[PDB]
C-alpha cells in the first residue's frame, strides 16, 4: 500500500479514543485556537473602546472584575463590519485597544462548531446508524450563528454582538428588549413554550420510566444495580404505566408507541429553537414585534390605558439610558 | 351607499371555495379514479 | 357493607375519567377557578383599582387581557364577598378586586388536589410514587411567588397579574427593582430549565436513531408491537457513539431517566428560594467593591454600572404609571437621561 | 386601476392571488376523501 | 358507553341540538346587546369613563368605606 | 390500488409524494404543475398590484414588491422615478395568467392520464436515475437554456428599449447601455472578492456596465458549460466521490437554492443600484446619513460652522475622521461610512467630504431627499405600524426591504434544513442501513474495545 | 490594506507561493495513490456507490 | 365589445376548469369525447385572438 492509504485508514478508523474523520481536521484546530485566545483574553486583556467614542471598558480578572462581571468586550464601533485580523494592525498594542479578539474568538468558534456538527454525521455513518442527530444539533448552532454573526450583520456592527460574558448577555437582553420589542413577537413565545414544554416532558418521562422498575434489588442498594450493560427490557412496564397514564388523565390520551413518543419528544424543543432563532435573525432586520400603544379610547377620543402601556413605559426608560454619550441626534436609526 | 364591493367579494371567495369539492363529488360519484 | 365501604368501592371504579376520594377537593375548586378566570378576562375591568382596561368588553385582546391585583389600599384582606369590605354586593366585589383572590384561593386547594390524586392513583396501580415529587416543584414555584411574594411586601397590589402581558410587566418591574437577573438563584433556575430541553432533545433522537431493523416498510412507526420483551434500540451503539464523540456516555438506563428527572425539578426548587428572598428585599443588587472604586475613579467601567444605569432608568420612568397610589408627579427636569434621545 | 373596460372585473382580481394556497388544502381534502389509504 | 365516534351521528342529537343550542347564542347576544352586563359586573360604558365633574381616574383610598367610595365615585 | 398503498411501498400519506422516485411519468406532471402555479402566481400578483395602484404616492409607500422590478426593466418609468402609465404590468400580468393555464393542463395529463413511465414508448425521455450520461445530457440542456436567457437579458438592456439607472447624469431615466465592461478582471475580481465590511462580495456592484458585462459573461459560461456536460461523461476522480440516486442530486440542489436565497436577501438589504432607492425606499445606512446631513444643514444655516464645533465627547459633532483618513459624518453612524448614493456624490471628492462644497454649495432638492429618506427609514412592526419599538398609532408603513429580507432568509435557512436531512438520508439509503441496525450483524460487536 | 479588494486577499507573491506549495504537496500525496486512473470504457460501474476497487 | 367578450372568456374558462379533471380522471372519458374538446379549445383561442384585437384597436391612438 500507499502513504496516504494508511495515512486515510488511521484518519477514518473507528478504534481511536476519540473519532478523528475528514472533519475533525477543521474542527480540532480552530476549536483549540478559540480555546486559547478566549482564556488568555479573559485572563489578561486591557481595557477595550467598543462604543467608538474614546471610553474604554474593563473586562478583564486583572483589572479588577470578578467571574460574573468579566467578558470579553466586542470590536470597535469604528470598525464596523470591516475585517480585522493581527497582520493589520500597527502593533498588538493597537489591536487590543481595538477589540481585536472578538473576531478571532467568534470566527474560529463558528468553524468549529459547524465542523462539529459534520463530525456527528461522520461517526453515524461509520457506525451503521440512522444519520439524523446532527440535524438535532443544528438548532443550537442556528441559535448562536443568528446571535454572533447575523445581528451584527443586519446592524452594520461587530460591536452589537453579544459579549462573551455574563453580564453582558443581560446587558444583550435588555437592549434588545428596549430597541425591538421582543416577548411581543409570537417566535419568542413559540421557543418559551419549546423550553417549558421540553422540561415538563422530560420530568414525566423520567417519572414514569422510574415507577415502572421490576424488582431486582431488594433494599441494602441503590436500584440502579438492578440494570445490567446489555440487557433486554422495554424502558417500562406496559400494564402499570399506561393505566396510570390513562387513568390520570383522559383514556384517550396515552402513548402506546415508543417510536412515536421519542419522537415527539426529539421534535418539540428542536423546532421551538428553530423558531426563536429565525425570531432572531428576523428581527435583526428591523421587523419588530406586535405594538398596542394607545389601541383603547373612549367616546370623546381620551386614551384609556392597557398593559402594554406599562411595557412601553419601562422600554422608554431603557431606551432613553443606554449608551449615554454616544447619540447626537433625535432618532436612533 | 349600498357598498357591493364586500357582496361581490364574499360571494367570489364563496364560489371559489365551493369550486373544488365540486369537482371531487362529481368524480365521487362517477365512480372515477380518485 | 356499611355506607364508607360502598362509597369507597364506587369512588375507585373504572370510568371514563378516575375520581377517587381526592375528586370531591379536586374537581370544584378547579372548576370554579376556571371559570373565574374566563369570566374576568372576558367581563370585569380594571379600573378603579389599577386605572387600564382588561378585559375584551372594553377593547382588549388575547395578548392584553387580565384579572389584576386589587387595590393597594386593602393590604392583605382575604377579600371574601361577605367581608367586611364587600358586604354582598357582587358588583362592589368585582370592582375592588375580588375575583383575583377567588381565583388563586381556590386554585391553591386544585393544585393540593391534583397532587392528592397522583398519590392515589400510584396506590391504586401499585406503582412508587414519584410522579408526585415532580409535581411538587411547580407547586412550589406557584406558591412561593404568588403567595409569599406579596405577602413579605405591602399588599396584594405587588403580585402577578393573570394575563399574557401583566406577566411581561412582572418580568421587567421585578428586572428594574431587584436586579432579578443577578441573583445566583436565578441562575440555577435556567440552568435546570435549559438542561431538561437538551436532555429531552438529545434522547429522543439518540433513541430514534438506533433503532433495530424490525420490520421492511421505510415507516418505522409501524414496526413495533405494543410491548415485547426486547428493546427497540441498540444501547451498545448509543454508548460508542457518544463516548466517542462526546468523551462520556450514560451506561445504565435508570440512572439515565432519573437524573432526567431531577434535573428540573431541581432547578424549579433552587429558583423557589430566591423567590422567598426577594420577598423581605433580601435582593443581591450592588457589588460593593465596584460601587467604592468607581465613585472614588470616574474612568472605571463595567458591564456592571451599564445594568445599574438601565434599572435606574426602568425605575425613574416606570413608577409614575405603575402606582397609581402614590400620586408621584416627576417634572421633565428630574428624569434621567441621556443626550439626545 | 385596471383599465376602464376591466374596472367591472375588480372583486375576481382582489381574490386571484390567494388561489394557489386553496389547491394546497384541496389535496388534504382528497386524501381524506379516500380514508387516508 | 356509546362512545363519541357514533354520538357524532345520532339523529335525535342532532335535531335536540338544533333546537337547543341557538337560544343559548342568541341570549348570549341580547345579554351583550342589552347593557345588562355593564350592570352586573359594573364595567363603564364608553362614554362612562369620565364625567362632567371627575376628569381624574377613580381609584379607592379606603378599606372598610370602600362601599361608600364607589357609590360616590360612580355617579353622585 | 397498486402504487398507492402503504401496503406496496410504505411510505404513508404524510410522505405519499415520495412514491414517485421511480415513476417517471407522474413525477413531469407534477413538476409542471408547480411550474404552472408559479406563472399562475406571478400574474395574479402584478394584477392585484395594479388594481390598488395610487398616483400621488411613491412606490414604497403602498406595499408593492412585483411592480418595482418590471419599473427598473424600463416599464413605464420617467425622469426621477415617476411612474407615467400601468398598461405594460397589465399586459405581463395578462400573459402569465393565460400561460398558466396551458402549463397547468400540461401537468394534469401528464399527471393523470399519460403513461406511468416513459423508457417502455419514448426513449429519448427516459432515465434510470443512474445512467451519467443522460443526466449529463439533460443538465447541459436546460443549462444552455439558462444561458439562453441571460443573453436575453443582455439583449434587452442593450437594444430593446433599456433599462432604468439611477446614476444617471441628471437624475435616474431610462437609458441604453452602449459600452458594457468584457475585462476579466474587473468581473472576476467581483467574484473573488471578501464578503466583509468594505468589500461585499457580489453585492457591491455599483454600475450599469459592470451588471451588463457580468450577465454577459454569465451567458457565454453556461452556453460552453452546457455544451461540453452534454458532449461528455463525468470523469474519473468524479465517480468515486459522489452518491448517483434521486434524492442526492435533490439534495444538490437544495444546498446551491439556500446559498442563492441567502445571497438574494443580502442583495435586497445592502443594494442600491439594482434596487434603486426611488421605488424600494432608502437602505439601513441611508436613513441615519440622511439624518446627520439634515441636522448638519439645519445647524449650518442657523449659523454654526460645522467642521470646528466639538461633541459631548470630544470626537466631532458633525464631521470627523474615518479609521483609514475619509472625512465622515459624525455621531453613532460613523459605522455606515461605506454608503455611496447618487444625492451625496456631488459632494465627495478625492478625499471624503468637501469642506467648501458643504460649505456653500447644497441645492436644495437635494436636502428635500434627505428629509424624506430621514422619515422614511425601514422600521416597522408585525401589524405595520413603522416607527421605533416606543411610537405610537399613528402612520402605517412597512418597506419592502424588510418583507424581502426576512422572507427570503428564512426560506434559506429552512432550505439548508433540507440538505441536510434529504442528503443524510440518500447516503444512508444508498449504503444500505436507512431501516435499522441488522440484529444479526450488528458492527459494534466486532470491533475492539475502547 | 483593509478595504481595497484584492483576490483572496493577496497583497505579496509570497503568500500565492506558499498556497500552491500547499495544494502541491497535498495533491502529490494524493497523486502517489490515484494517480494511475484511466478513462477507459471497463473501469465504470452501474450502482449507488463505486466499490470498484481503486 | 371588450367586457362582453371578456364575460364570455371566463363563462367558458369556468366550463374548461370544471370539465376537464372529470374527463381526464376517469378511464374512457377523454378518449370517447376527444372530438368537442379540440373544438371548445379552438373557441377559447378564438376568443383570445379577438379580444386581444379588440382591445388593441380601442387602445392604439
Ligand atoms: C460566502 C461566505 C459566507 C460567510 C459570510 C459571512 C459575512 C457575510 C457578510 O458580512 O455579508 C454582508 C455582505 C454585504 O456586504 C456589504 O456590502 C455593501 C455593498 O454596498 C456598497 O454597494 C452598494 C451598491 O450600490 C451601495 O452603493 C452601498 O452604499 C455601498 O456601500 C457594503 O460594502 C457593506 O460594507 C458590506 O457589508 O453580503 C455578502 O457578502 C453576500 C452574501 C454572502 C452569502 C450570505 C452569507 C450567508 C449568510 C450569513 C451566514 C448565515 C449563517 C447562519 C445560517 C443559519
Ligand atoms: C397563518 C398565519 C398567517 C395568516 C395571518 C392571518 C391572515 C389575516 C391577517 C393578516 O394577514 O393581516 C391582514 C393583512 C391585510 O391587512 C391590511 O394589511 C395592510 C398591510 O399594509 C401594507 O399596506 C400599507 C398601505 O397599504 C403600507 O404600505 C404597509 O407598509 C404595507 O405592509 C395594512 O396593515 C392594512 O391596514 C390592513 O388592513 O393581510 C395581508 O396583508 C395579506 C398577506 C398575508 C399573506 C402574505 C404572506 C406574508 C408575507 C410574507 C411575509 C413572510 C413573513 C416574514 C418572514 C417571517
Ligand atoms: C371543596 C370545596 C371547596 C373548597 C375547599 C373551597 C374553598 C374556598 N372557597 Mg369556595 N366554593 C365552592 C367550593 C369550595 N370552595 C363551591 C362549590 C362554591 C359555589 C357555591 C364556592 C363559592 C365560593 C365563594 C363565593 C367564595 C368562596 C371562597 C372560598 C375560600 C374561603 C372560604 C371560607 O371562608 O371557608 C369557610 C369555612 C367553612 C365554611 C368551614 C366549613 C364548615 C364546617 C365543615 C362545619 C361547621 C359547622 C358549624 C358548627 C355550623 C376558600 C379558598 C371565598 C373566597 O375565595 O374569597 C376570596 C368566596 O368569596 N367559595
Ligand atoms: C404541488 C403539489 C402536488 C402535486 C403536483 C402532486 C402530484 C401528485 N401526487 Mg401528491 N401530494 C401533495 C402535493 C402534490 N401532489 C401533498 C401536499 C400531499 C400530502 C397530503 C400529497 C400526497 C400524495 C399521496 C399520498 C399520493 C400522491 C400522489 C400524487 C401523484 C398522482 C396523484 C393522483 O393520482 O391524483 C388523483 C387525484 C384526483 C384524480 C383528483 C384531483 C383531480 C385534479 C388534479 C384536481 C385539480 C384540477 C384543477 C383544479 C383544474 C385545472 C383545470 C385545467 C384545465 C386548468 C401526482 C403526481 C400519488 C402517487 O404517488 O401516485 C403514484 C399518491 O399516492 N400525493
Ligand atoms: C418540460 C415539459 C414537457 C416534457 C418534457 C414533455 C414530454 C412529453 N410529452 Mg408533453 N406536454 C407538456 C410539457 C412537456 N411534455 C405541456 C406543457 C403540455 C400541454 C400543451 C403537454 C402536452 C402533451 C400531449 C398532449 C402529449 C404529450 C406527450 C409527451 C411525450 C412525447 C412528446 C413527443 O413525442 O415530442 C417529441 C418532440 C421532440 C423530439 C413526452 C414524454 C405525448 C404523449 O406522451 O402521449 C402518450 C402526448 O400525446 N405532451
Ligand atoms: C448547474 C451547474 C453545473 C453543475 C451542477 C455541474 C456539474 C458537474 N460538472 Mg460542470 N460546468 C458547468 C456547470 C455545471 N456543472 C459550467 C457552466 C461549466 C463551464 C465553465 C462547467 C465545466 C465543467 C468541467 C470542465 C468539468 C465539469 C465537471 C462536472 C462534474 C463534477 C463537478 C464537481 O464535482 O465539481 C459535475 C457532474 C467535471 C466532470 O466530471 O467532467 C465531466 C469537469 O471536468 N464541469
Ligand atoms: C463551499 C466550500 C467549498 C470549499 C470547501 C472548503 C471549506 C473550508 C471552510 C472554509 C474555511 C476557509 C475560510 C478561510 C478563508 C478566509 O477567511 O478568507 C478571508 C479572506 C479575506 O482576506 C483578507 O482580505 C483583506 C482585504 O484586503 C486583507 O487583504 C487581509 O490581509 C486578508 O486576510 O477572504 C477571502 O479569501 C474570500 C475569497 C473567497 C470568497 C469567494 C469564494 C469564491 C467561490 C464562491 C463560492 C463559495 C461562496
Ligand atoms: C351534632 C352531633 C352529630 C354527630 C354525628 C356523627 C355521627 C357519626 C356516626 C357514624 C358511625 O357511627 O359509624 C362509624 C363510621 C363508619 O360508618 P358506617 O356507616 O360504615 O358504619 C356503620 C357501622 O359499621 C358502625 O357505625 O366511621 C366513620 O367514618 C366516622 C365518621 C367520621 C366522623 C363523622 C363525624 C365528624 C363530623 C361531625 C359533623 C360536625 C358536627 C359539628
Ligand atoms: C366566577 C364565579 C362563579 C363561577 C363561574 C363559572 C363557573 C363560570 C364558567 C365559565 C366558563 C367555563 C366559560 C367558558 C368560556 C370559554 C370560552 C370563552 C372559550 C373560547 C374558546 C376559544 C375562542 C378558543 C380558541 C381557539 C384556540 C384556543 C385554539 C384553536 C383555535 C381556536 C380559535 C378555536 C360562580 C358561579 C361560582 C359565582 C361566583 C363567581
Ligand atoms: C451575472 C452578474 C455578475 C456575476 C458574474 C459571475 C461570473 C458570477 C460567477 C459565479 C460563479 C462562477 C460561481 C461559482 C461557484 C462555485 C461553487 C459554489 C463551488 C462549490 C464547490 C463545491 C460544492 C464542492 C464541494 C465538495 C468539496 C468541498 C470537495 C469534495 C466534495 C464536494 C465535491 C462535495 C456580476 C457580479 C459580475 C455583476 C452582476 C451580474
Ligand atoms: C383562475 C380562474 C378561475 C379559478 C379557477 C381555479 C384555479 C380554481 C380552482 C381551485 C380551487 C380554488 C380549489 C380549492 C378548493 C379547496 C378547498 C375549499 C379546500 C378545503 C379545505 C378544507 C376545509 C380542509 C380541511 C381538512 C380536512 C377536510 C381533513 C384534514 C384536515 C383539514 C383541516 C386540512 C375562474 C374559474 C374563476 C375563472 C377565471 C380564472
Ligand atoms: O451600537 Mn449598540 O445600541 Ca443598535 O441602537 Mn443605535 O446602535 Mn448603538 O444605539 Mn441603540
Ligand atoms: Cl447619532
Ligand atoms: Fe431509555
Amino acid at each position: 500500500v500507499s502513504l496516504w492509504e494508511r495515512f486515510c485508514a488511521w484518519i477514518t478508523s473507528t478504534e481511536n479514543r476519540l473519532y478523528i474523520g475528514w472533519f475533525g481536521c477543521l474542527m480540532f484546530p480552530t476549536l483549540l485556537t478559540a480555546t486559547s485566545c478566549f482564556i488568555i483574553a479573559f485572563i489578561a486583556a486591557p481595557p477595550v473602546d467598543i462604543d467608538g467614542i474614546r471610553e474604554p471598558v474593563a473586562g478583564s480578572l486583572l483589572y479588577g472584575n470578578n467571574i460574573i462581571s468579566g467578558a470579553v468586550i466586542p470590536s470597535s464601533n469604528a470598525i464596523g463590519m470591516h475585517f480585522y485580523p493581527i497582520w493589520e494592525a500597527a502593533s498588538v498594542d493597537e489591536w487590543l485597544y481595538n477589540g481585536g479578539p472578538y473576531q478571532l474568538i467568534v470566527l474560529h468558534f463558528l468553524l468549529g462548531v459547524a465542523s462539529y456538527m459534520g463530525r456527528e454525521w461522520e461517526l453515524s455513518y461509520r457506525l451503521g446508524m440512522r444519520p439524523w442527530i446532527f440535524v438535532a444539533f443544528s438548532a443550537p448552532v442556528a441559535a448562536a450563528s443568528a446571535v454572533f454573526l447575523v445581528y451584527p450583520i443586519g446592524q452594520g456592527s461587530f460591536s452589537d454582538g453579544m459579549p462573551l460574558g455574563i453580564s453582558g448577555t443581560f446587558n444583550f437582553m435588555l437592549v434588545f428588549q428596549a430597541e425591538h420589542n421582543i416577548l411581543m413577537h409570537p417566535f419568542h413565545m413559540a421557543g418559551v413554550a419549546g423550553v417549558f414544554g421540553g422540561s415538563l416532558f422530560s420530568a414525566m418521562h423520567g417519572s414514569l420510566v422510574t415507577s415502572s422498575l421490576i424488582r431486582e434489588t431488594t433494599e441494602n442498594e441503590s436500584t440502579n444495580y438492578g440494570y445490567k450493560f446489555g440487557q433486554e427490557e422495554e424502558t417500562y412496564n406496559i400494564v402499570a404505566a399506561h393505566g396510570y397514564f390513562g387513568r390520570l388523565i383522559f383514556q384517550y390520551a396515552s402513548f402506546n408507541n415508543s417510536r412515536a413518543l421519542h419522537f415527539f419528544l426529539a421534535l418539540w424543543p428542536v423546532l421551538g429553537i428553530w423558531l426563536t432563532a429565525m425570531g432572531i435573525s428576523t428581527m435583526a432586520f428591523n421587523l419588530n414585534g406586535f405594538n398596542f400603544n394607545q389601541s383603547v379610547v373612549d367616546s370623546q377620543g381620551r386614551v384609556i390605558n392597557t398593559w402594554a402601556d406599562i411595557i412601553n413605559r419601562a422600554d422608554l426608560g431603557m431606551e432613553v439610558m443606554h449608551e449615554r454619550n454616544a447619540h447626537n441626534f433625535p432618532l436612533d436609526l | 351607499m349600498v357598498n357591493w364591493q364586500v357582496i361581490g367579494q364574499l360571494v367570489s371567495t364563496g364560489a371559489i371555495m365551493l369550486l373544488g369539492p365540486a369537482i371531487i363529488i362529481l368524480l365521487a360519484l362517477k365512480k372515477g379514479n380518485l | 357493607r356499611g355506607l364508607f365501604d360502598l362509597v369507597d368501592d364506587w369512588l375507585k371504579r373504572d370510568r371514563f375519567v378516575f375520581v377517587g376520594w381526592s375528586g370531591i377537593l379536586l374537581f370544584p375548586t378547579a372548576y370554579l377557578a376556571a371559570g373565574g378566570w374566563f369570566t374576568g378576562t372576558t367581563f370585569v375591568t380594571s379600573w378603579y383599582t389599577h386605572g387600564l382596561a382588561s378585559s375584551y368588553l372594553e377593547g382588549c385582546n388575547f395578548l392584553t387581557a387580565a384579572v389584576s391585583t386589587p387595590a393597594n389600599s386593602m393590604g392583605h384582606s382575604l377579600l371574601l364577598l361577605w367581608g367586611p369590605e364587600a358586604q354582598g354586593d357582587f358588583t362592589r366585589w368585582c370592582q375592588i378586586g375580588g375575583l383575583w383572590a377567588f381565583i388563586a384561593l381556590h386554585g391553591a386547594f386544585g393544585l393540593i388536589g391534583f397532587c392528592l390524586r397522583q398519590f392515589e392513583i400510584a396506590r391504586l396501580v401499585g406503582i412508587r410514587p414519584y410522579n408526585a415529587i415532580a409535581f411538587s416543584g411547580p407547586i412550589a414555584v406557584f406558591v412561593s411567588v404568588f403567595l409569599l411574594y406579596p405577602l413579605g411586601q405591602a399588599s396584594w397590589f405587588f403580585a402577578p397579574s393573570f394575563g399574557v402581558a401583566a406577566i411581561f410587566r412582572f418580568l421587567l418591574f421585578l428586572q428594574g427593582f431587584h436586579n432579578w437577573t443577578l441573583n445566583p438563584f436565578h441562575m440555577m433556575g435556567v440552568a435546570g430549565i435549559l438542561g431538561g430541553a437538551l436532555l429531552c432533545a438529545i434522547h429522543g433522537a439518540t433513541v430514534e436513531n438506533t433503532l433495530f431493523e424490525d420490520g421492511d416498510a421505510a415507516n418505522t412507526f409501524r414496526a413495533f408491537t405494543p410491548t415485547q420483551s426486547e428493546e427497540t434500540y441498540s444501547m451498545v451503539t448509543a454508548n460508542r457513539f457518544w463516548s466517542q464523540i462526546f468523551g462520556v456516555a450514560f451506561s445504565n438506563k435508570r440512572w439515565l431517566h432519573f437524573f432526567m428527572l431531577f434535573v428540573p425539578v431541581a432547578g424549579l426548587w433552587t429558583s423557589s428560594i430566591g423567590i422567598v428572598g426577594l420577598a423581605l428585599n433580601l435582593r443581591a443588587y450592588d457589588f460593593v467593591s465596584q460601587e467604592l472604586r468607581a465613585a472614588e475613579d470616574p474612568e472605571f467601567e463595567t458591564f456592571y454600572t451599564k445594568n445599574i444605569l438601565l434599572n435606574e432608568g426602568i425605575r425613574s420612568w416606570m413608577a409614575a404609571q405603575d402606582q397609581p397610589h402614590e400620586n408621584f408627579v416627576f417634572p421633565e427636569e428630574v428624569l434621567p437621561r441621556g443626550n439626545a434621545l | 386601476r385596471l383599465p376602464e373596460a376591466y374596472v367591472v372585473f375588480s372583486p375576481l382580481v382582489d381574490v386571484f392571488p390567494v388561489i394557489p394556497v386553496f389547491f394546497l388544502l384541496l389535496a388534504f381534502v382528497w386524501q381524506a376523501a379516500v380514508g387516508f389509504r | 358507553e356509546r362512545p363519541f365516534s357514533d354520538i357524532i351521528t345520532s339523529v335525535r342529537y342532532w335535531i335536540i341540538h338544533t333546537i337547543t343550542i341557538p337560544s343559548l347564542f342568541v341570549s348570549g347576544w341580547l345579554f351583550i346587546s342589552t347593557g345588562l352586563a355593564y350592570d352586573v359586573f359594573g364595567t363603564p360604558r364608553p362614554n362612562e369613563y369620565f364625567t362632567q365633574d371627575r376628569q381624574q381616574v377613580p381609584l379607592v383610598n379606603d378599606r372598610f368605606s370602600a362601599k361608600q367610595e364607589l357609590e360616590d365615585l360612580t355617579k353622585g | 390500488i397498486a402504487g398507492r398503498d402503504i401496503e406496496s411501498t410504505g411510505f404513508a400519506w404524510w410522505s405519499g409524494n415520495a412514491r414517485l422516485i421511480n415513476v417517471s411519468g407522474k413525477l413531469l406532471g407534477a413538476h409542471v404543475a408547480h411550474a404552472g402555479l408559479m406563472v399562475f402566481w406571478a400574474g395574479a400578483m402584478i394584477l392585484f398590484e395594479v388594481s390598488h395602484f395610487v398616483p400621488e404616492k411613491p412606490l414604497y409607500e403602498q406595499g408593492f414588491i412585483c411592480m418595482q422590478h418590471l419599473a427598473t426593466l424600463g416599464y413605464g418609468i420617467g425622469p426621477g422615478g415617476e411612474i407615467t402609465s400601468t398598461v405594460p404590468y397589465f399586459a405581463v400580468g395578462v400573459i402569465h395568467l393565460i400561460s398558466s393555464a396551458v402549463l397547468g393542463f400540461g401537468g394534469i395529463y401528464h399527471s393523470l392520464l399519460g403513461p406511468d413511465t416513459l423508457e417502455e414508448s419514448f426513449p429519448f425521455f427516459g432515465y434510470d436515475w443512474r445512467d451519467k450520461n443522460k443526466m449529463t445530457t439533460i443538465l447541459g440542456i436546460h443549462l444552455c437554456l439558462l444561458g439562453l436567457g441571460a443573453l436575453l437579458l443582455v439583449a434587452k438592456a442593450m437594444y430593446l428599449g433599456g433599462v432604468y439607472d439611477t446614476w444617471a447624469p441628471g437624475g435616474g431615466d431610462v437609458r441604453y447601455i452602449t459600452t458594457p465592461t468584457l475585462n476579466p478582471i474587473v468581473i472576476f475580481g467581483y467574484v473573488f472578492r471578501s464578503p466583509f465590511g468594505g468589500d461585499g462580495w457580489v453585492v457591491s456592484v455599483n454600475n450599469m456596465e459592470d451588471l451588463v458585462g457580468g450577465h454577459i459573461w454569465v451567458g457565454i459560461l453556461c452556453i460552453v458549460g452546457g455544451v461540453w456536460h452534454i458532449f461528455t461523461k463525468p470523469f474519473s476522480w468524479a465517480r468515486r466521490a459522489f452518491v448517483w440516486s434521486g434524492e442526492a442530486y435533490l439534495s444538490y440542489s437544495l444546498a446551491a437554492i439556500s446559498l442563492m436565497g441567502f445571497t438574494a436577501s443580502l442583495y435586497a438589504w445592502y443594494n442600491n443600484t439594482a434596487y434603486p432607492s426611488e421605488l424600494y425606499g432608502p437602505t439601513g445606512p441611508e436613513a441615519s446619513q440622511s439624518q446627520a446631513f439634515t441636522f448638519l444643514v439645519r445647524d449650518q444655516r442657523l449659523g454654526a460652522n460645522v467642521s470646528s464645533a466639538q461633541g459631548p465627547t470630544g470626537l466631532g459633532k458633525y464631521l470627523m475622521r474615518s479609521p483609514s483618513g475619509e472625512i465622515i459624518f459624525g455621531g453613532e453612524t460613523m459605522r455606515f461610512w461605506d454608503l455611496r448614493a447618487p444625492w451625496v456624490e456631488p459632494l465627495r471628492g478625492p478625499n471624503g467630504l468637501d469642506i467648501n462644497k458643504i460649505k456653500n454649495d447644497i441645492q436644495p432638492w437635494q436636502e428635500r431627499r434627505a428629509a424624506e429618506y430621514m422619515t422614511h427609514a425601514p422600521l416597522g412592526s408585525l401589524n405595520s405600524v413603522g416607527g421605533v419599538a416606543t411610537e405610537i398609532n399613528s402612520v402605517n408603513y412597512v418597506s419592502p426591504r424588510s418583507w424581502l429580507c426576512c422572507s427570503h432568509f428564512f426560506l434559506g435557512f429552512f432550505f439548508l434544513i433540507g440538505h441536510w436531512w434529504h442528503s443524510g438520508r440518500a447516503r444512508a439509503a444508498a449504503a444500505g442501513f436507512e431501516k435499522g441496525i441488522n440484529r444479526a450483524n450488528e458492527p459494534v460487536l466486532s470491533m475492539r474495545p475502547i | 490594506t483593509e478595504g481595497t479588494n484584492e483576490w483572496f486577499g493577496v497583497d505579496d507573491i509570497r503568500v500565492l507561493a506558499v498556497l500552491f506549495i500547499g495544494h502541491y504537496f497535498i495533491l502529490s500525496l494524493w497523486l502517489g495513490q490515484y494517480g494511475n486512473a484511466t478513462e477507459d470504457d471497463d473501469a465504470d460501474f452501474f450502482g449507488e456507490i463505486d466499490y470498484t476497487g481503486s | 365589445m371588450i367586457t362582453a367578450l371578456t364575460a364570455l372568456f371566463v363563462l367558458v374558462s369556468l366550463a374548461l376548469v370544471v370539465t376537464v379533471p372529470v374527463a381526464l380522471a376517469t378511464p374512457g372519458e377523454w378518449e370517447t369525447s376527444k372530438d368537442q374538446f379540440n373544438k371548445i379549445f379552438q373557441l377559447w383561442v378564438g376568443l383570445v385572438v379577438a379580444i386581444a384585437t379588440a382591445d388593441g384597436i380601442s387602445t392604439a391612438i
